[PDB]
C-alpha cells in the first residue's frame, strides 16, 4: 500500500500531535482557552445548516451510484452468456435509485426551513435559532450516510442475484426478499430525518 | 492583532510544502529502474 | 435553562445512533446476503430458510431506529448540558455496538450459509451464534435506555 | 540551410547557458 | 490572540472537509490503469 | 471492507468466468454421452450443450486424437479472452496459472536443445496456454542449452531458476527432477502471492494450494520407492506450501514403504479417507482417481466465493477436467470398451 | 444589510467545486470507459461509434457542474450577506459530490458495458438503460442546486 | 458543586465500557464463528460441543454491560470532576482489556477447533487457553470495580 | 476600500494554482500516452506524426492555465479588497484542477487509444472523438474561471 | 490540594496500566495459541507441557493488575500534582513494558512451541528464553512500585 | 511603508521551493532518463552521444527554476511589503511545482522514448518532439513566475 | 535531489559499463547534469547569505 501510507500517517501524525497538544493545555491552565462553546456558537448556524442540505443529496447519490456499478457490472458479466438477465435484474437498479429519491426528497424538505435573519450576537442569536442549525446539519448526515450504507447494500445482493440468476432462473424472485431488508435502512433514516426537523423552526 | 492569520499562513502552507516534498522524495527514492544491465 | 450550544450533542446522539447501526445493518446484509445468492446455485432447498441471518441484522437497524426516537423527541430547544450528554452518550453506545453486532451477524452469517450447504447439520449450529452475535446490539440498546432516561 | 539551424543551434546555447555553469562549477 | 478566530475556522473547516472529497476523487482517479495487450 | 471494490476493474470478468461455469456438463449431460456407440453420434450429443459445432469441418473418419486437441483448444481462446482483459490485479494473477505451462514447454524445449534439435519442436508440441510466440530470442536459440540458458533468463519463469544452477541442467540432473524442482519453487512463489492479495481471494485459493502441495507430497514419495533417487532428494522435491510441511514432510523422506505413507496420512483426517483407494482390489477406483475427486471438490467450493480471485483459477482447472472426460467418454467408445465407463469425475 | 469580509469565500469555493468535482467525474467517466473502447476495437471495429455513448453521457456530467458554477458566479457580489454565499457552497456540493459520483458509476458501467456489447449486441439496448439510471443521479443533484441557489 | 461538562466524561466511561466490549465480543464471535463452519463439514458430531469459543466471548459482552449500567446508575446533574474521571477510567478499563481479550479468544477460538476437527485430544487443551484469555477481561472487570465503587 | 495587508494571499495563490495543476494534468497527458507512442512506434511507425495528437492535447490544457494566469497577475493591486482576491482563488482552482482532470482523462485515453491504433486503424476515428470529449473539460473549467475574473 | 485536572491523569495511570498489558498477554497468549494447535497434529502428548508460555503471558497481565489497584486505592479528591503524575508514569512504565513482554513472549513461544514438536531437546531451551522475555514486565512492575510508593 | 517583521518568511520560502522542487523535478529527469540510457546501450553503443536530449531537457528545468529564485533573492529586502512577498512565494511554487510536472514528464517519456529508440531508429525524430512539449510546461511556469515578480 | 539523481545513474551505469566500456564516455557525462542540481543551490544560498 503506497497511498494508504499518506492516509495512515496523515491520521497518526494529526492525532499524535493532538495529544501533545491535549497535555499542554490541561497541564499549565491554558484550559480556558479551549472554549468548545466559543467554537459551536460563535461561527455560524448557516453553515452547519447548508452542509447538512448538501450532504443530504451528495451522499445519498453517492451510495446510489455506488451500488448501481457494483451490479450493473455483473448485470453486463453474466449477461454476454445468458441475455435473459438484463429485463428482470433491472429492479436492483431502482432498489438504488430509490436511496437517491429519499435523499432528493428529503433534500428539497431540508432546504425549505431555512430561512435568514439579521441578529450576528451569540445571545441575540438565540437556542431556537442555533438548535436550528445543528439539527439541519444531524439530519443531513442521519439521511446522507444511512442513505450511502443502504446504497451499498442493495448493490452488492444486486450483483449476487444477477449472477444466481444467470445459472438458474428461477432463484432471483427468492434472492430479491433480501433486497427488501437492505432497502428498508434508507427508509429508517428519512423517518429520523423528519423527526429531528418536525419541531424546528429557523428564522428571526 | 493579526495572529490567526500568520499563525495558518506559515502553518498550512509549510505542511502543505513538507507533505509534497516526502511525496516527490518517496517517489523517486525507490523508482524501479530496469537494472540488470 | 441551558444554553445555546447544548442541543448540539443530542442531535449528534440521536444521528450516530441511526448512522452506525444503518452501517452495521448495511453489513449484516450484504456480507451474509452475498452468501444467500452463491449457495443458492448448489441447494436452492434453503433458499427461504437460510433468510434469518440477514433478518438477525435488520433488528440492530430497528435497536438504532428505537432510540433515535427515543432522543428526537426528548430533544427540545434549551435543554441542559447533562441531559444531551447522557443523549450523546446513549447514541453512541446503540450505534457503534451496532456496528459490532453487524459485522458479527455479517461474518458469521456469510460463513454459516456456506457450511449449510455443504452439510444440513450446521443449521441448528449456525443460529446459536447468531442469537450470541445479536445480543451484542442488544446490550447497547438497554445501556441507551437507561442513560437517555434519566 | 535545413539542418545547419537547428544542430548549430546547440552548439551555441550549450556553450551559452553551459558557460554560467561551468563558471559555477569552478567553485 | 486567537489561534482560530472563528472566520478563518469556518474556512478551514469547509475547506477541509472538501479536501476529504478531493482527495477521494483523485484516489480513485490515481487508479484507473490501462490494460497491457489487445485482442 | 475488501468487498465493495473490486467490481471497478474485475466486474466485468467476474460473471464471464463465472457464466461459462453454467456450461460445465452436469451429471445429466454426462449420462447422454455414456449411452453413445460411436464417435459421429458423441458429436451430435456433444451439439447440445455450449460447444456444439466445434468438430464440424474435420473429417469423415473422427479419431479420438482430433476430439482431444479440439476440446484444448477451445478453451485457450477462452481463457485468452479473459487475460486480454484483466488490468494488474488479476492479469499477473492469470499470468500465474500460465507458468505451470510454461514449465511444461520448457523441460520440453531443454531435452531436444540437448538432442541437436529446435523450432520444429517448439510449435506443434507445446501447450498453448503458457507459449512462446514472444521473446523470440527464445525460439533463435539452436545452442546447446549454456548459450540459451542465458535467454531462458527473458521469460517469466527467470524468478523460479534460481535455484536452478546452468550448468546443472546440462545433463548433470535428472529431467524429471528439474521439472519437480521447477514446479516447488513456483509453488511457494503462487501462495506468497495468493497472501498478499488479501480477504476472499486468501481464504479460497490457499485451501487449494494446500492440497496441492500435499498431492505433490505423497505422489513424490510412493512413485519414489524402486528408482534410485535418494531421500534428500524427494524431501527436496515437497513444497514447503501446506499442511504437511513442519511435521509430514519429515516422515515422508523416512518412508521406504507404502504402508509408513498410510500411517502417517492418518494424522490427517481429511487426507486419510482418500488413501483408500484401495488397488489390491481388482477393480476400483485407484488413488490418484480419488485425490482427482478432491481436488475438483476443492474446485467447486471456490464458486461459494464470490469476491475473489480465486474463481478463475477453478474455471481452468474444472475445464481442464472436461477435456480429461470427454475425451475419457470418447476413449471408451472408440475402443468399444466401455466397461469402466463410469470412471469418470462428475463436478457438476 | 452589509455582511463581514470573508463572507464571499463560501459562495467562490462553492463556485469552485461544482466545476473541480463534476469534472473529477466527467475525467473518470471518459478515461474508464474510453480504455474499454480500444479493448473493443481490435476485434469488433463496425461498434465504434455505437459506443460513444457511454462517454457521451460523461460529458453531461460536466455540463451538469458548468450551469451551476455558472449561476453561482454571476450571482456573487461584494457585501453579500452570510445567508446568500452559504446556500452557494451547499449548492456546489449538492452537484459536485453528485457528479462525481455519477461519473464513477457511468465510468465502470460503461467500461464493463462496452466489452459486453462487442461480444452479445442484445447488452447494448440494456446497457444504455443503465447509465440512464445514472445519469439521472447527476440530474438530481442539479434541481437541488437550482433550488438551493435561486432561494 | 462541579462544572457542567464533568458529565461529558462520566457518560464517555459508560459508551466505551460497552462498545470495546462489543468490538471485542464481536470478534471473538466472528473469528472463531468462521471455524465453526470451516470444521463442521467434515466433523458433524463437534458442532455442539465447539460453540465454547462463541459463548466464552459472550461473557466479555457482559462484562461490559455491568460496568456501563453501574456508572449510569451513578450518574447526577453537578458530579465532581473527581468523580467523573473515575468512571471514565473505569470505562477505558473493562473495554479495552476486554477489547484484548476479545482479540484473543477469537484467535485461539478459530485455531482451537480447527485443531479439535483433526484431533480430539485437543479439546483439553483448547478451553485451557481459552481461560486464561478470558481472565483478562474479569482483569478489567476488577478494576472497573475498584474505580466505579469509589 | 483598502482591503487588508493578507488579502493579497488568496489572488496569487490563485495565480500559482491555475498554473500548477494545469501543469500537473499536462505532465500526465504528455507522460502517459508518451509511453504509448513507443510502444506503437516499433510496429507501425508510419502513424507517429499521427500519434502525436494525444499529447499536443495535453498541450491546451497547459496554455488554458497560463492564460488565467496571466489574466489574475494582470489583476494584481496592493490594498486589493477580501472579496476580489477570493473570486481569483476560486478561478484559480476551477481551472487547474479541471485542468489536472482534463490531464488525467488525456493521459489514459492517449496512451490506449494509439496502443489500439497499432492494431485496428480505424480506431483513429473514434479515439479523436474521445479526445475531444475529455479535453472541453479544461474548457468548462476555462469559462468559469475567466467569468470569475472579470468581476 | 493540588488542581481539580489533577486525578484525570492518575486513573489515566490505572487504565493505561491494565488496558496495555492486557493487550500485551492477549497477544502472548492468540500468537502462542496458534502454535499449539499447529503442534498437537502430530505430536498431542506435549499439550500440557505447552500450556506455560500462555501461563507466562499470564503473569503479565497480573503484573499490571496489582500496580492498577494500588493506584486505585491511592486515589483521593483532590490530590496533588505531582502525585497524580507519579501514577501516570508508574501506570504507562508497566503497560507499554508489559505490552513490549508480551510481545516478546508470543513470538519466542510461537516458534518454539512448533519448533519442539520436531525435537524435543529445545523445550529446555525455550523456557529458558521465555524468562528472559518475562522479566521486561518484571523490570518494568518494580520501576512502577517505587513511583507509586513516593 | 515598512512591513511586519515576519514578512520575509513568505519570499524566502518562494525563493528555495523554486530551487528545491525544479532540482527535484531534473532529478527525475535526469535519473528515470539515465537508467534508460544504460539499458539501451548494451546492444546500441552508437546511440549514446544522439540519446543524451532527454537529460539535457531536464537540465534546463533546473536552469527555469534557477533564475527565478535569483530574481526573488534580489527583490529580498528589510522590511518589504507583505503584498510583495506573497508575490514572490506565488511566483516561486509556480516555477518549482510545474518544473517538477515537466521534469517528472521529461524523464518518463525520455525512459521510453530511448527504450524504443534501440529498436527502431525512426522513433527519435518523434522522441524529441514529445519532448519539447514537455519541456515547454517548465517554460510556461517559469514566464507566469517572471510577471509575479515583477510586480 | 542531486543526491538521488547520482544514486540511480551511478547504480544502473556502472551495471552497463562492466558489459560495455564504451558507456563510460556517457555515463560520466549524466553524472555532470546530476550533480550541478546540488551546485545550482549552492549559488542560491550564496546569494541569500551575502544579504
Ligand atoms: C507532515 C506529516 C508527515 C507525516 C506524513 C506522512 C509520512 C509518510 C508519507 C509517505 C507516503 C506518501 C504517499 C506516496 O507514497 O505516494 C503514493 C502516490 O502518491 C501520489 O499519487 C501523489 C498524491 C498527491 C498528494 C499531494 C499532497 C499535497 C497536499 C497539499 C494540500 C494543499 C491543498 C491545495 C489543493 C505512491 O504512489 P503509487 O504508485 O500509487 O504506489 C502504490 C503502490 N501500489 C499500487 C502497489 C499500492
Ligand atoms: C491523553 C490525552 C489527554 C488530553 C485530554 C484531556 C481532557 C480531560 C482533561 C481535563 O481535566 O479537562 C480540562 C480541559 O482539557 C481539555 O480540554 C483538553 C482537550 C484538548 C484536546 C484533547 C484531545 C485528546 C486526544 C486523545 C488521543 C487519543 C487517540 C488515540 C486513537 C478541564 O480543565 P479545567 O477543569 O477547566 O481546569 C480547572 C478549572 N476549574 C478549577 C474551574 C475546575
Ligand atoms: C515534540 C517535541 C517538540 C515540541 C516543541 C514545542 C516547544 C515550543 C516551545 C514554546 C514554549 C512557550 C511556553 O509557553 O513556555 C511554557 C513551557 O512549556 C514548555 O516549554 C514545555 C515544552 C512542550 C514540549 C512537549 C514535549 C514533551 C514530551 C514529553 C511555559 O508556559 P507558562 O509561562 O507557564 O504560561 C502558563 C502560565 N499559567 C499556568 C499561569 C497560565
Ligand atoms: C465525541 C463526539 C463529539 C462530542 C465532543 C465533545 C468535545 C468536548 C465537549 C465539551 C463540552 C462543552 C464545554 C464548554 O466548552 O463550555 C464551557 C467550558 O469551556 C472551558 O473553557 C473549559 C475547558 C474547555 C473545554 C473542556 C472540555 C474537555 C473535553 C475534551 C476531551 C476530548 C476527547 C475526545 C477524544 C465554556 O466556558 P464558559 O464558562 O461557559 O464561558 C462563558 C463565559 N463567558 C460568556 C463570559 C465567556
Ligand atoms: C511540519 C511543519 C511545521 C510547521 C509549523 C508551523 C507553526 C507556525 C507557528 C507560527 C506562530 C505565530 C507566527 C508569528 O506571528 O510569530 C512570528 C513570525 O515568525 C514566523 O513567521 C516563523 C515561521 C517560521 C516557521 C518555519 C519553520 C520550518 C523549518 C523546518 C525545517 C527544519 C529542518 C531541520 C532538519 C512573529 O512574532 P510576533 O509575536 O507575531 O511579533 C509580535 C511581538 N513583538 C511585538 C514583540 C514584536
Ligand atoms: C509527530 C509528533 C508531532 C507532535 C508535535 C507537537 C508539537 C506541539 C507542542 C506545542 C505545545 C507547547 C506550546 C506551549 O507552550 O503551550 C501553548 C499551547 O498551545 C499549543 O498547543 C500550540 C498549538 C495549538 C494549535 C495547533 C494545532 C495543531 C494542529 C496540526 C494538525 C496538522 C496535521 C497534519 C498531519 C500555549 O500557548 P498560548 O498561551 O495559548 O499562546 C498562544 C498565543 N495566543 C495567546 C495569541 C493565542
Ligand atoms: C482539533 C482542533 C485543534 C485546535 C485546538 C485549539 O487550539 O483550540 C482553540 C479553539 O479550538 C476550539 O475551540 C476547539 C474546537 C474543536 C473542533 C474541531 C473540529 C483554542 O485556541 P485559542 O486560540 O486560544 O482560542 C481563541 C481564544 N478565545 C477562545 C479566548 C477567543
Ligand atoms: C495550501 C493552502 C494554504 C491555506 C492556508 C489557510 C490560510 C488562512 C489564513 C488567511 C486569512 C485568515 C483570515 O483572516 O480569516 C478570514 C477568512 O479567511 C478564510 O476564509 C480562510 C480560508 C482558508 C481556505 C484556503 C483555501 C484552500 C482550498 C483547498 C480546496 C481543495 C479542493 C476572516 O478573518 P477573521 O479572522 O474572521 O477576522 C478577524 C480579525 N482578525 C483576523 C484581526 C482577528
Ligand atoms: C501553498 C500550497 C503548497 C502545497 C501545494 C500542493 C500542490 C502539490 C502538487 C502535487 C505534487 C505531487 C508530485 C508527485 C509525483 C507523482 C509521481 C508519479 O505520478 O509518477
Amino acid at each position: 500500500t503506497g497511498l494508504v501510507l499518506l492516509y495512515s500517517g496523515v491520521f497518526v501524525a494529526f492525532w499524535a500531535c493532538l495529544l501533545v497538544v491535549g497535555i499542554c493545555y490541561t497541564i499549565f491552565d491554558l484550559g480556558f482557552r479551549f472554549d468548545v462553546a466559543w467554537f459551536l456558537t460563535e461561527t455560524s448556524p448557516f453553515m452547519w445548516s447548508n452542509l447538512g442540505i448538501g450532504l443530504a443529496i451528495s451522499l445519498s447519490v453517492v451510495g446510489a451510484a455506488w451500488g448501481i456499478y457494483i451490479t450493473g457490472s455483473s448485470i453486463i458479466g453474466g449477461g454476454v452468456k445468458a441475455p435473459r438477465i438484463k429485463t428482470k435484474n433491472l429492479v436492483s437498479i431502482i432498489f438504488c435509485e430509490a436511496v437517491a429519491i429519499y435523499g432528493i426528497i428529503m433534500a428539497i424538505v431540508i432546504s425549505n426551513m431555512a430561512e435568514p435573519f439579521s441578529a450576528t450576537d451569540p445571545k441575540a442569536i438565540g437556542h431556537r435559532n442555533y438548535h436550528a442549525g445543528y439539527s439541519m446539519f444531524g439530519a443531513g448526515l442521519t439521511v446522507g450516510l444511512s442513505n450511502l450504507f443502504c446504497g451499498v447494500c442493495v448493490g452488492i445482493v444486486g450483483s449476487g442475484a444477477a449472477l444466481a440468476d444467470a445459472q438458474n432462473p428461477s432463484l432471483f424472485v427468492k434472492i430479491l426478499i433480501v433486497e427488501i431488508f437492505g432497502s428498508a435502512i434508507g427508509l429508517f433514516g428519512v423517518i429520523v430525518a423528519i423527526l429531528q426537523t418536525s419541531r424546528v423552526k429557523m428564522g428571526d | 492583532f493579526e495572529y490567526p492569520v500568520v499563525f495558518n499562513l506559515v502553518l498550512w502552507i509549510m505542511i502543505g510544502l513538507a507533505l509534497t516534498l516526502i511525496v516527490t522524495c518517496y517517489n523517486i527514492w525507490n523508482m524501479d529502474p530496469g537494472y540488470d544491465s | 435553562n441551558g444554553p445555546e450550544y447544548a442541543s448540539f450533542f443530542a442531535v449528534m446522539g440521536a444521528s450516530a445512533a441511526m448512522v452506525f447501526s444503518a452501517l452495521g445493518a448495511a453489513y449484516g446484509t450484504a456480507k451474509s446476503g452475498t452468501g444467500i445468492a452463491a449457495m443458492s446455485v448448489m441447494r436452492p432447498e434453503m433458499i427461504m430458510k437460510s433468510i434469518i441471518p440477514v433478518v438477525m441484522a435488520g433488528i440492530i437497524a430497528i435497536y438504532g431506529l428505537v432510540v433515535a426516537v427515543l432522543i428526537a423527541n426528548s430533544l427540545n430547544d434549551g435543554i441542559s448540558l447533562y441531559r444531551s450528554f447522557l443523549q450523546l452518550g446513549a447514541g453512541l453506545s446503540v450505534g457503534l455496538s451496532g456496528l459490532a453486532a453487524g459485522f458479527a451477524i455479517g461474518i458469521v452469517g456469510d460463513a454459516g450459509v456456506r457450511g449449510t450447504a455443504q452439510q444440513p447439520r450446521l443449521f441448528v449450529g449456525m443460529i446459536l451464534i447468531l442469537i450470541f452475535a445479536e445480543v451484542l446490539g442488544l446490550y447497547g440498546l438497554i445501556v441507551a435506555l437507561i442513560l437517555s432516561t434519566k | 540551410f535545413g539542418d545547419t539551424m537547428v544542430h548549430q543551434a546547440i552548439h551555441t546555447i550549450e556553450y551559452c547557458l553551459g558557460c554560467i555553469s561551468n563558471t559555477a562549477s569552478y567553485l | 490572540a486567537g489561534f482560530f478566530s472563528p472566520g478563518i475556522w469556518m474556512g478551514l473547516l469547509t475547506s477541509l472537509f472538501m479536501l476529504f472529497i478531493f482527495t477521494y476523487g483523485l484516489h480513485m482517479i490515481l487508479s484507473l490503469k490501462t490494460m497491457d495487450r489487445f485482442d | 471492507f475488501p468487498e465493495l471494490y473490486f467490481n471497478v476493474d474485475n466486474g466485468y470478468l467476474e460473471g464471464l468466468v463465472r457464466g461459462l461455469k453454467a456450461g460445465v456438463l452436469s451429471q445429466a449431460d454426462y449420462l447422454n454421452l455414456v449411452q453413445c456407440e460411436t464417435l459421429e453420434d458423441l458429436k451430435l450429443h456433444l451439439q447440445s450443450t455450449d460447444y456444439g459445432n466445434f468438430l464440424a469441418n474435420e473429417a469423415s473418419p473422427l479419431t479420438v486424437s482430433v476430439i482431444d486437441d479440439r476440446l484444448k483448444e477451445k478453451m485457450v481462446v477462452e481463457f485468452r479472452h479473459m487475460r486480454n482483459h484483466a488490468y494488474e490485479p488479476l492479469a499477473s494473477f492469470l499470468d500465474f496459472i500460465t507458468y505451470s505451462y510454461m514449465i511444461d514447454n520448457v523441460i520440453l524445449l531443454i531435452t531436444g536443445t540437448l538432442h541437436q534439435r529446435s523450432i520444429a519442436e517448439l510449435v506443434p508440441k507445446c501447450h498453448p496456454l503458457g507459449s512462446f510466440e514472444q521473446m523470440e530470442a527464445v525460439n533463435i536459440a539452436q545452442t546447446p542449452a549454456e548459450l540459451y540458458n542465458a535467454i531462458l533468463v527473458d521469460t517469466p519463469l527467470a524468478a523460479f531458476f534460481q535455484d536452478c544452477i546452468s550448468e546443472q541442467d546440462l545433463d548433470e540432473m535428472n529431467i524429471e527432477i528439474i521439472r519437480n524442482t521447477l514446479y516447488k519453487a513456483y509453488l511457494e512463489s503462487f501462495y506468497k502471492f495468493c497472501t498478499l492479495l488479501g480477504g476472499t481471494t486468501a481464504d479460497a485459493m490457499c485451501p487449494i494450494l494446500e492440497f496441492e502441495a500435499d498431492r505433490r507430497a505423497f505422489i513424490i514419495t510412493i512413485n519414489s520407492f524402486g528408482t534410485e533417487l535418494s531421500k534428500e532428494d524427494r524431501a527436496k522435491l515437497f513444497p514447503h506450501c501446506g499442511r504437511l510441511y513442519p511435521e509430514g514432510l519429515a516422515q515422508l523422506a523416512r518412508a521406504d514403504d507404502y504402508e509408513q505413507v498410510k500411517n502417517v496420512a492418518d494424522y490427517y483426517p481429511e487426507y486419510k479417507l482418500l488413501f483408500e483407494g484401495a488397488g489390491s482390489n481388482p477393480g476400483d477406483k485407484t488413488l490418484e482417481d480419488r485425490f482427482f475427486e478432491h481436488e475438483v471438490k476443492l474446485n467447486k467450493l471456490a464458486f461459494l466465493n464470490q469476491f475473489h480471485f480465486g474463481v478463475f483459477y477453478a474455471f481452468v482447472k474444472l475445464k481442464e477436467q472436461e477435456c480429461r472426460n470427454i475425451v475419457w467418454i470418447a476413449e471408451c467408445i472408440a475402443q468399444r470398451h466401455r466397461a469402466k465407463i463410469d470412471n469418470y469425475i462428475p463436478i457438476f
